[PDB]
């Protein structure tokens, strides 16, 4: 910054090219829909506490 | 030379070849800044290095 | 019965002084409860803008002369045995200034006055607290309590301050009209 | 020449009140021939070979077997009663090394002995290399009283010097013999790890065989060292406080905190020059080079060598560096310096000099010395 | 959730004593190979670490168990050192369960559904597993030069052919009854975070399904597993270091490298491994820990309910 | 800039625009060039 | 309302311990940490921008911020490095006071640790435990703890 | 036939960011009277303490210990030299009026 | 108050260190120049005080 | 050279990837301008 000039270089060796990484991001990815639907429904205990618990009738 | 953007015709020119300023006699004191925007820490484009 | 919280359990310095000052100025408190506190007030004044003038030449005779402050003047520039003995001297005034005998008789003189002041309007003492201003401290409170009994004991009494007699008119608070409605804005 | 002391403290400057000017250390009549200043304490050989150390006697230094305050001058038992002349003597932050006229050399002082069975050793140990001093004795225990280091002989050697916790001896050769903390490159030897023995340094051998290079002297104060070799180099190494290694290339880049190996100071000031002589102090480093032209580094104002703007009308004979302070003595015998040094200045100023007045000495300053917060000048 | 405790029933120091060295006895010798297939997976990356990439970071357990099988020996083969494993866990499991008990009984609250948090148990486990860690120590090194050995060149071993046979010429050739304890301060660390990394865990996830999905019967489990993640992640580089400086032979000539200490054992792993060098055989030190867990907390949960109803504890009590 | 001196502080009025250990202001808080 | 305060803080204590919430002891160590980092930034800056002992600078006018703004500059310095250092001091001292309470004297943060004991959707209502829950709190505790009765005061004023 | 554009928008993202921030806590406010317990989170309110003072002790390496006691100990001496070099022109001027009685 | 005082400050110093040409190390006494920061802290903030 | 820091300096490097990857994803993801890594983002 401030002392390289923006500008755009003659070779196409300057191109972001575009390279493959780590693969447990999409491991993370891969499980969204779990993750999401656990979150909601038991991290926020939706719709209350009681709906997901196995039901018992009074005593 | 900068290998991935330069040229081999790349030589700077040295601050002793460069042209002295002659046009006025008079100082320049911006290029400084000041003491109060250098107190308080202040960035200008007309004395950046 | 020290299991019993008293309302001003949680105030601070400048709380209790402040509330003794308003007690005193809206004449819930009698110039005859001061004399006592007062005289502490000024007491620990003094024991606190002297103490490093009496452990100025007493370290000179005790902590400075040991060993390891020797070390310190004798292998040490001129600047740094200056810093070490302000530094003692500091740290022992901030000790003093927290644990001071007048601190603690200052203290208990308020609580007294607080105790008094229970035993009179009740629960409403804590109706004498407020926000106070953040740089006002307990010692200007006390000061400006002291000013309002040197005005109101003394001369000038009813020519430029006010007396300590109250002459409020004598009505029924219940029926006496009200300036502020309990809801709207009335004219 | 009678003795000279001043200094920010009074522990090792012979009386016991400290005082700025110069005061006449005269129990010696004129006898003083060298003198070594620790951070805290003084070793003055005279004229017959006579050792009198004095100052702060802390971990058994001084050479007295106490571990107390002598602040007047007093002679060493140990060499005075057996008549063993001493030539050369070295003393640093505790310690006391003396080389005598045959060759044996004698230390003293802490050596890394742990002050208290109740201490982190546990962590520290963990982390940090093993503590050592400048004893060549083989173990971290305190030597009271002098004790030769044994296999170890100065005989025509080019020079000794030693900082706050290591030695170096430079032979006749050019061999360097180094001991003591070589933690953070002190040594140079390009390890961290203590040598309670003296060795030989494998860094300037390697210079010597390959490079040809011969080292000249080598100069240490504090935890940094410097090194001229045959050609017109210098090679600092150390811990950089405040920029005395001279080896910044970028001013601001905070990246030379330290150098475990020699590194050649940046030579961008003085292209074509060849150092002729130099001195180190606790926190600056003074050169001359032969163009009779004086460059320093340190005092956290420059972290490379810069010149300094004295006249270079007159040669300048000695050169001192001190703790905050450096001068130059010139063929008059006027001293400029670069902060208060003597402690005395003229009126005459200049961009970044004084003049010492001379009256605070009676004499001619043959001498000036001290590197930690107290100078000394031995006056004929 | 301080209310929440059941222990309206407490073992004695004999019931706790024998249920522990039995069906810790058993959780020992069902996983005993899993832990060798584990220790020969750190000792074959000392100083290597891990050198694949993406999902084929670390060291195959099942590629070890295969090799160690082609040696020649069989199932057998994974069950050498398993006296000194044994006998030093059993030991370290009766100083540590000892103490345990003696502590818990001097502080442990009145009320039978309240319990010392788990900083207090934490602080009293971790006590215990240090004391009976140093202890084991030399138990713990002959096995794991037991089973150290075979991965290494035949000039290297040291051939042990029991615990007292391995203590004995490790007294005798190396010198003193200090040579027993090498490494034992990595035991100590060890045993201190194991006996930490697990109750833990557990018990929140335990609760935290317990409020999600009510009284089911796998909350107890998922937690387990939970807690034996946890409790890998966390033992593991202690593991790892220890099983470096058992390894250490007293001849520094016969070592891939040498280690002065606990510090110098991690730094020579952090320098040539990296960080991800201490978790080396993960897989089989997770498995292995849950396999263990399981197998002593059904067998124990079995007994302990059976002595309660025999005890008249109600249904909610048990 | 963690630990390595990529940016150079000789041509930059203010080092900081960026979390680092390794640069120092030519100009520093006390330094004001004059006339 | 007056507007004669503006963050109802009554003391830095009161601060450190309602506006930042430092009720625990590692938030009070965080926080110390953190002044530390200030605290030590400042004196810093300070002695960087009057180099008083720094390059065998003994006085005040032999540095350049003196040259440019004289005695005004030293004050103001003066005045951050105190206003620094006081905030400091009593940073350490609530953190020692926090430290000498909760570690030392075994105090906590009762409704704090309340808090943490149920999760929100807890299932912990007991008839063993008397505070559990507001309907088996026994109605003899209710009616021995409001036996006594508050002192009438004397309108002696 | 245009001119090099710069290729990141630094304030922009953070401009969004703060109107994210408006959009979401003043409807909250308005409408739902709820303002967020930073305190429940304590960590992330640390974290926004920490990010102030974190970088510009980064510089000077006020990480390592050591440096943070050198620096306790120079800034302290550096008030004592402050202080004592203002109250010494107190002396000058009581010796001054000696010379003038 | 700058009787024995030298001319170079530490920027004089730090300057000498870097190669900037533009800006020269000052050779005379600033005692005519004195406190001319107040000067340029008052045009600062000069219009910005009503 | 016998450095006593040798996993110091390990974890220097660790640091400097570090926070180097920091500014490249700054960079990269958040204040860029390029439509492509835009629309992921929004995908
Ligand atoms: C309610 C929604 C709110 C949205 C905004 C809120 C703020 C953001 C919150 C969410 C943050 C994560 C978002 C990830 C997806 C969006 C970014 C994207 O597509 O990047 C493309 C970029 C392309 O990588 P690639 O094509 O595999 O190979 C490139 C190489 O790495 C070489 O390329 P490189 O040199 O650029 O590599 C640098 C970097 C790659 O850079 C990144 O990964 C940038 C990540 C931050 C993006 C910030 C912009 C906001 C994007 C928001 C998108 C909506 C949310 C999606 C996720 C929701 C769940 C968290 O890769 C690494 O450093 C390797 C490890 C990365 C670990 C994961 C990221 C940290 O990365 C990915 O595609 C991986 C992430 C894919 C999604 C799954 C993982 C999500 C995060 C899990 C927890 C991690 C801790
Ligand atoms: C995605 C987007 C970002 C994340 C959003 C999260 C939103 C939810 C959220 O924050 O919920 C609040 C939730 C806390 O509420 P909660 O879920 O009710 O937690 C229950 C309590 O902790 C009360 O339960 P607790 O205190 O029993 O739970 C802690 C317990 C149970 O915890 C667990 O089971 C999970 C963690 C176990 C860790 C054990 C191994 C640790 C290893 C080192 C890890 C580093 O763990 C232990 O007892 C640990 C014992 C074992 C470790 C002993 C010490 C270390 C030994 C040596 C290890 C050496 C390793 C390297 C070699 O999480 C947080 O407050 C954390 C938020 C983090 C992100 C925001 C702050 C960022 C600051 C920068
Ligand atoms: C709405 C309101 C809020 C609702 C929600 C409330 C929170 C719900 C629970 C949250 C989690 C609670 C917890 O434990 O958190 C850890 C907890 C944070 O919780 P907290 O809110 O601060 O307060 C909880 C304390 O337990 C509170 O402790 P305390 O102060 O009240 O008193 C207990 C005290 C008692 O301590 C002791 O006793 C210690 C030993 C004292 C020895 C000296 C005295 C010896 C004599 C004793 C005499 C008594 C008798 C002894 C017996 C013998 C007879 C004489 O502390 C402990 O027992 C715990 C260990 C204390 C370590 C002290 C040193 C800390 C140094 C500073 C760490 C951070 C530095 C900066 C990091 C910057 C980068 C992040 O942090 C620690 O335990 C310390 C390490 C923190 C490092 C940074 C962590 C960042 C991420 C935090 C994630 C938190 C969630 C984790 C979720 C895990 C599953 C996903
Ligand atoms: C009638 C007289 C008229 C005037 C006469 C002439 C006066 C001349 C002298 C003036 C004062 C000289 C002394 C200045 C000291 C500082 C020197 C300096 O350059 O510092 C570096 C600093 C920035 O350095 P840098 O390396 O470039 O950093 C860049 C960013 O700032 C980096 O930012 P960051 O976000 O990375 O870092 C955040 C934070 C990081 O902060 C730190 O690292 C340390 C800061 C302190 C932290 C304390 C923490 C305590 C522990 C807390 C623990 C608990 C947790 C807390 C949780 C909550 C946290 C928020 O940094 C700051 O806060 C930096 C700004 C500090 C400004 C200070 C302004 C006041 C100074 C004077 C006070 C006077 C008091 C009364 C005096 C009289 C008494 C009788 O410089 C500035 O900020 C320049 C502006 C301020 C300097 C003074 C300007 C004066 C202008 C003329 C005034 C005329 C009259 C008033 C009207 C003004 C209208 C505009
Ligand atoms: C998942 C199991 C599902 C089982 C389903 C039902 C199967 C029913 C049929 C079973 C057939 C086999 C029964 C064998 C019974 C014992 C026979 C016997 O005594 O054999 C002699 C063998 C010993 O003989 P041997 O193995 O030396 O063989 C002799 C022949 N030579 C030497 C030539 C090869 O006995 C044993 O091995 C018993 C000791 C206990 C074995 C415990 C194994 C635990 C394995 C743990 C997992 C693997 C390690 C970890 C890998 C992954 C790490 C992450
Ligand atoms: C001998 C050495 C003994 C060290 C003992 C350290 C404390 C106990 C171990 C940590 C533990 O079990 O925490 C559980 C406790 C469990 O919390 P708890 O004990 O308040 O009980 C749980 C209460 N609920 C779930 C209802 C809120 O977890 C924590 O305290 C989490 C923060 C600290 C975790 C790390 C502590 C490391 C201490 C130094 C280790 C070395
Ligand atoms: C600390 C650094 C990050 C954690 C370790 C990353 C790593 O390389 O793990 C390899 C190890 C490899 O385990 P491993 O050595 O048992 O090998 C099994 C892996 N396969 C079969 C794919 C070869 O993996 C883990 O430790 C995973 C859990 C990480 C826990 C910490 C987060
Ligand atoms: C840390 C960075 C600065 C935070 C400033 C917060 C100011 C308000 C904090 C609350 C408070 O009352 O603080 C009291 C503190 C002072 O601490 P204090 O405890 O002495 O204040 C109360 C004073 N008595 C005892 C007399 C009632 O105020 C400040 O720090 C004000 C700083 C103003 C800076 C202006 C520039």
């Amino acid at each position: 910054e401030s002392e390289d000039l923006d500008f755009q270089c003659e070779s196409f060796k300057s191109q972001h090219f575009r390279k493959k990484g780590p693969i447990s991001q999409y491991l993370i990815l891969g499980l969204l829909p779990i993750l999401y639907f656990g979150t909601e429904f038991f991290y926020n205990h939706y719709p209350d506490e009681d709906y997901w618990r196995v039901a018992h009738p009074p005593p | 030379f900068h290998h991935d953007k330069g040229y081999k015709y790349d030589v700077t020119t040295p601050y002793d070849q460069r042209y002295n300023y002659v046009a006025d006699r008079l100082g320049h004191p911006e290029i400084l800044g000041n003491p109060f925007e250098r107190l308080m820490r202040l960035e200008g484009d007309i004395y950046h290095p | 019965n020290n299991l019993r919280l008293k309302p001003w359990f949680h105030w601070t310095d400048e709380e209790r002084s402040h509330a003794i000052f308003s007690a005193y100025e809206k004449r819930i408190l009698k110039s005859e409860d001061l004399p006592s506190f007062l005289r502490a007030n000024r007491i620990n004044n003094v024991s606190t803008w002297v103490f490093p003038l009496i452990a100025l030449p007493l370290f000179n005779q005790s902590i400075f002369k040991l060993g390891f402050a020797q070390r310190i003047l004798l292998t040490r520039p001129a600047i740094e045995w200056h810093c070490f003995k302000i530094a003692t001297v500091a740290a022992s005034w901030l000790a003093w200034l927290n644990f001071s005998p007048f601190y603690r008789k200052l203290e208990n003189e308020k609580e007294y006055l607080l105790d008094t002041l229970e035993s009179r309007i009740g629960i409403n003492v804590l109706d004498l607290n407020d926000a106070l201003p953040r740089w006002t401290t307990s010692q200007e409170y006390n000061r400006r309590t002291q000013q309002l009994y040197n005005q109101r004991n003394g001369f000038f009494a009813g020519l430029l301050y006010p007396q300590e007699e109250s002459s409020r008119p004598l009505v029924d608070i219940a029926s006496f009209p009200k300036n502020l409605h309990k809801e709207k804005l009335t004219k | 020449g009678n003795l000279y002391t001043w200094g920010q403290y009074a522990s090792g400057t012979g009386f016991e009140t400290a005082s700025a000017v110069p005061r006449k250390v005269d129990y010696f009549s004129g006898n003083v021939s060298k003198v070594a200043m620790g951070p805290y304490h003084t070793a003055v050989i005279t004229n017959d070979g006579s050792l009198y150390t004095f100052g702060w006697g802390q971990n058994g230094a001084l050479g007295n077997g106490a571990k107390e305050f002598q602040l007047s001058p007093s002679p060493v038992s140990f060499f005075n009663d057996k008549k063993l002349k001493v030539k050369d003597v070295v003393v640093g932050e505790s310690y006391t090394i003396a080389v005598t006229e045959n060759g044996e050399v004698y230390s003293w002082g802490y050596g890394g002995e742990p002050s208290s069975k109740i201490n982190l050793d546990f962590f520290r140990n963990a982390i940090l290399p093993q503590r050592c001093g400048a004893l060549g004795s083989g173990d971290n225990k305190n030597r009271l009283t002098p004790q030769q280091i044994a296999n170890l002989k100065a005989d025509g050697y080019k020079n000794i010097s030693g900082g706050d916790n290591f030695a170096t001896l430079v032979n006749q050769s050019g061999e360097v013999i180094n001991w003591g903390t070589g933690l953070f490159g002190s040594l140079g030897n390009g390890s961290d790890y203590p040598l309670f023995t003296p060795e030989v340094n494998a860094y300037f051998k390697h210079l010597k065989e390959h490079e040809g290079l011969t080292v000249q002297s080598i100069k240490s104060a504090g935890h940094f060292s410097a090194a001229l070799l045959s050609n017109g180099k210098l090679y600092t190494f150390g811990v950089n406080t405040q920029g005395q290694l001279g080896i910044r290339e970028n001013l601001g880049h905070n990246t030379d905190q330290n150098a475990r190996l020699p590194t050649p100071v940046v030579d961008r000031h003085f292209v074509g020059q060849k150092v002729v002589d130099f001195e180190v102090g606790e926190n600056t480093l003074v050169f001359l080079t032969d163009k009779n032209e004086v460059f320093f580094s340190g005092l956290e104002l420059a972290y490379q060598p810069i010149r300094w703007e004295i006249p270079t009308d007159k040669k300048i004979v000695k050169l001192a560096a001190s703790k905050d302070t450096f001068a130059a003595v010139t063929e008059t015998g006027k001293i400029y310096q670069f902060n208060e040094f003597v402690g005395v200045s003229t009126n005459e100023v200049g961009n970044d000099y004084n003049v010492a007045d001379s009256k605070a000495f009676e004499g001619k300053v043959v001498d000036l010395g001290g590197s930690y917060g107290i100078r000394f000048a031995i006056v004929n | 959730m301080n209310y929440s405790y059941k222990r309206y029933w407490e073992p004695s120091t004999a019931e706790v004593i024998g249920l522990s060295l039995s069906v810790n006895t058993i959780s020992a010798a069902l996983t005993y190979p899993i832990e060798f297939v584990k220790v020969r997976s750190q000792i074959r990356t000392e100083g290597v670490g891990i050198r694949s990439k993406n999902l084929y970071m670390g060291i195959n357990p099942n590629k070890v168990f295969r090799e160690i099988h082609a040696t020649g020996n069989g199932l057998r083969g994974f069950y050498q050192g398993f006296e000194s494993h044994l006998i030093g866990r059993l030991s370290y499991l009766f100083i540590r369960n000892l103490t345990y008990k003696i502590i818990y009984d001097r502080t442990k609250p009145v009320k039978a559904h309240n319990d010392l948090s788990h900083r207090e148990k934490g602080v009293i486990a971790g006590f215990a597993g240090g004391l009976a860690a140093f202890l084991t120590s030399p138990a713990d090194l002959v096995n794991t030069r037991t089973i150290a050995e075979g991965g290494k060149p035949k000039e290297w071993r040291w051939g042990y052919k029991g615990l007292m046979d391995g203590i004995n010429k490790i007294a005798a050739t190396e010198g003193g009854n200090a040579a027993l304890f090498r490494g034992s301060y990595a035991n100590v660390l060890r045993a201190v975070i194991l006996n930490i990394s697990l109750t833990g865990p557990f018990d929140y996830l335990n609760e935290k399904i317990w409020i999600t999905f009510g009284d089911m019967t796998w909350n107890k489990y998922a937690a387990l597993l939970w807690a034996s993640f946890w409790g890998s992640v966390a033992t593991l580089p202690f593991d790892n270091i220890r099983t470096r400086l058992y390894a250490q032979n007293a001849d520094p000539t016969k070592n891939r490298l040498t280690y002065s200490g606990w510090a110098d054992a991690a730094k020579k792993l952090i320098q040539h491994e990296g960080i991800s060098g201490f978790y080396v055989g993960f897989y089989a030190f997770y498995i292995r820990t849950f396999l263990y867990a399981w197998t002593t907390v059904f067998i124990t949960d079995k007994i302990t309910s059976d002595w309660k109803r025999k005890a008249g504890l109600k249904e909610w009590q048990i | 800039c963690i630990y390595q001196a990529y940016q150079n502080p000789l041509r930059h009025i203010n080092t900081g625009h960026n979390p680092n250990n390794v640069y120092e202001d030519i100009v520093m808080l006390g330094d004001y060039p004059v006339q | 309302d007056t507007y004669k305060k503006w963050m109802y803080a009554r003391n830095w204590d009161d601060f450190l311990q309602r506006d930042c919430k430092a009720i625990t002891f590692p938030r009070a160590f965080a926080l110390w940490i953190v002044g530390t980092l200030g605290m030590a930034t400042a004196s810093k800056w300070c002695r960087q921008i009057l180099p008083v002992g720094s390059h065998g600078i003994t006085k005040i006018s032999q540095t350049q911020f003196f040259h440019q703004f004289g005695p005004l500059g030293t004050l103001g310095a003066v005045g951050f490095y105190g206003l620094t250092a006081y905030l400091y001091y009593k940073t350490t001292i609530f953190t020692v006071k926090k430290f000498y309470s909760h570690c030392i004297l075994q105090e906590r943060e009762w409704i704090f640790e309340q808090e943490r004991q149920n999760p929100g959707y807890g299932e912990y209502f007991f008839k063993d435990v008397p505070l559990s829950a507001e309907e088996h709190f026994n109605d003899l505790a209710r009616g021995e703890m409001a036996k006594k009765k508050f002192e009438k005061p004397n309108h002696e004023f | 036939r245009y001119s090099r554009n710069r290729q990141t928008y630094r304030t922009g993202a953070y401009w969004c960011l703060y109107v994210n921030i408006i959009a979401v806590v003043a409807f909250y406010f308005w409408f739902y009277k709820f303002t967020m317990n930073f305190g429940y989170l304590w960590w992330l309110l640390y974290s926004l303490i920490l990010s102030f003072f974190f970088s510009r002790a980064l510089k000077h390496r006020f990480y390592n210990p050591l440096n943070v006691m050198t620096e306790f100990k120079n800034g302290f001496m550096w008030f004592i030299i402050i202080l004592i070099n203002i109250f010494k022109p107190l002396l000058k001027l009581l010796e001054n009026n000696y010379i003038n009685l | 108050l700058y009787l024995k005082s030298t001319n170079y400050n530490r920027f004089d110093y730090r300057l000498k260190q870097t190669d900037w040409g533009f800006y020269i190390n000052n050779n005379s006494n600033y005692i005519q120049n004195i406190f001319s920061g107040l000067k340029y802290i008052w045009r600062g903030l000069r219009f910005w005080i009503i | 050279v016998n450095n006593y820091f040798y996993y110091l300096d390990r974890i220097k490097k660790l640091f400097t990837y570090l926070n180097d990857l920091r500014k490249h994803i700054l960079k990269k993801y958040v204040y860029t301008i390029n439509h492509k890594r835009i629309a992921i983002n929004y995908l």
